[PDB]
């Protein structure tokens, strides 16, 4: 099953439902995904967040293995 | 709606 | 198909190489590069400060014009 990242304009980031930061959201996806690196991520944000926050967050998921990601406008 | 990237580096 | 480059501003302007262009000239001055080719590589790079907003517009356009192969570049 797809996982949907958020983030939202104060920063706060989830998976699903769960808050995660930086150091503790590959641990949180790596529960719900089993380690199956080719699940679909899609990332959800509100509008101002910004270009920075957004690829902080794809690049700990691409060092992770994470590479299968859509972005939900 | 999805738009699919790679990230690259 | 050499790659393009698509490069958003902080103040929210855009270049395709060093090409200014607007939302409404984007795919017509990307069709010039690209002579139609779809399969082009677009790379993405944008200022620390732009937001999803903006960078969502553009995917849009990119998308609704055929242009599916996108890297984003931080």
């Amino acid at each position: 099953k797809p996982v949907y990242l958020s983030v939202k304009a104060d920063n706060s980031m989830f998976i699903g439902n769960d808050p995660v930061t930086d150091e503790t959201m590959i641990t949180a996806l790596n529960a719900l995904t089993e380690g199956k690196k080719d699940t679909t991520i899609f990332f959800r944000a509100d509008k101002t967040v910004d270009y920075e926050t957004l690829m902080k967050v794809m690049d700990t998921l691409h060092q992770a293995g994470y590479l299968k990601i859509g972005l939900v406008g | 709606q999805p738009i699919s990237v790679t990230m690259v580096t």
